[PDB]
């Protein structure tokens, strides 16, 4: 539920 | 031919066929030369999609399992556990595949501060993904390996990259998740995230034309976790 | 064990692992007994996801191909065409797999009007999907096979199902797409869709408590195509 | 681009 580094 | 593989990887990415995208970018990594920013990014996106599909499945199946532990349906629980175990086998195989690529090819040939930080941070990420589902000694070993890699990436990031650099910020973001989710240490997670955010704010003159949107996004995510964790 | 396969299929569906969902539902079909509405639906959803991923990839790659035909980049076009061909091989294999399941197992054991219409319509759909990418004689044969199946489903639907029945409406919707997209006949596509919509409107008293939302949705889609086609 | 029968 934490946010980690996004991708795309 | 390197140019051809990159093209194929981009076609696979457009077609959303991430397995093929991984195949193509793993061949580029297999060349033992410094990847471009573009190639690093394509490789990272390919594996994050491939692994992300299974992490998403794993979380779903795990939540179904937890529901059923409360209803105590045992025939169901046997099938749910076997299914989860199958997805864990795939997770382990995918993590092991990119960890091998990192150790054999990417890390040894990396010769810039940015690429060294990028790859040690990837190493940190994939051991952290092993730690998500591991138990007992497997969890301890994944957690220790993740920590070692994230520390290595941090040593380089601290001396080589400005505090607004997106890879440095991405590192702080994911290392802070590591302390929170794997090491169950909200205090250290909060400290690391807060320090990275504040150090970026102190040096906003260092934002790059190439990446200011990326820096801005990660800083928002650092803040969003701080919110979630407090 | 039939109950166990259905459960496994539902877990795969929640995990979005549609290959496994297909595996489980194909074993249920393999039993040569009338499937429940639930089982028919799970089988259809599983293959529509599996085939839909490749149809989506195929359309993307095809559009990339068409762009590049206008730029005339030939090295690129060789790689794009080989990629498209690979996706077409998978499309053909998936269509052939469910067509075999239909011909060997589902159709022979179907013993209700609803199930017979459902399976002939599926037969119609999978040959129509072969026809989407086929050329030359393969296209003619897929188109002829699709037509035969859709006609068979229609004969049964007309005598056995009310005009508001969602499978009958779903049949009209997809058969009308067939005339439009495969047979390049907007006039016949429009006639078939308009007749199915009007015949439903004439008999709205036949809407079922079980499926009125489903009927309403397909009728909206019939109208949406009529819009698109005029 | 036409709509055929949806799934889910």
């Amino acid at each position: 539920r934490s946010f980690s580094e996004p991708f795309g | 031919d390197r140019e051809d593989l990159v093209y194929q990887a981009k076609l696979a990415e457009q077609a959303e066929r991430y397995d093929e995208m991984v195949e193509s970018m793993k061949k580029v990594a297999g060349m033992d030369v410094e990847l471009t920013v573009e190639e690093r990014n394509l490789l990272s996106v390919a594996y994050k999609n491939v692994i992300g599909a299974r992490r998403a499945s794993w979380r779903i199946i795990s939540s179904i399992e937890q529901k059923e532990e409360n209803k105590g349906g045992e025939d169901k629980l046997k099938m749910i556990r076997e299914y989860r175990q199958m997805v864990e086998t795939e997770l382990k195989l995918i993590c092991c595949d990119i960890l091998d690529v990192l150790d054999k090819h990417l890390i040894p040939a990396a010769n810039t501060g940015e690429s060294k930080v990028f790859y040690y941070k990837m190493k940190g990420d994939y051991h952290r993904y092993l730690a998500e589902f591991a138990t007992g000694n497997d969890r301890k070993e994944a957690a220790e390996n993740s920590l070692v890699a994230y520390k290595a990436a941090s040593d380089i990031a601290m001396t080589e990259l400005p505090p607004t650099h997106p890879i440095r910020l991405g590192l702080a973001l994911n290392f802070s998740v590591f302390y929170y989710e794997i090491l169950n240490s909200p205090d250290r997670a909060c400290r690391l995230a807060k320090a990275a955010f504040d150090d970026a704010i102190a040096e906003l003159d260092t934002l790059s034309e190439e990446s200011y949107k990326d820096s801005t996004l990660i800083m928002q995510l650092l803040r969003d976790n701080l919110t979630l964790w407090t």
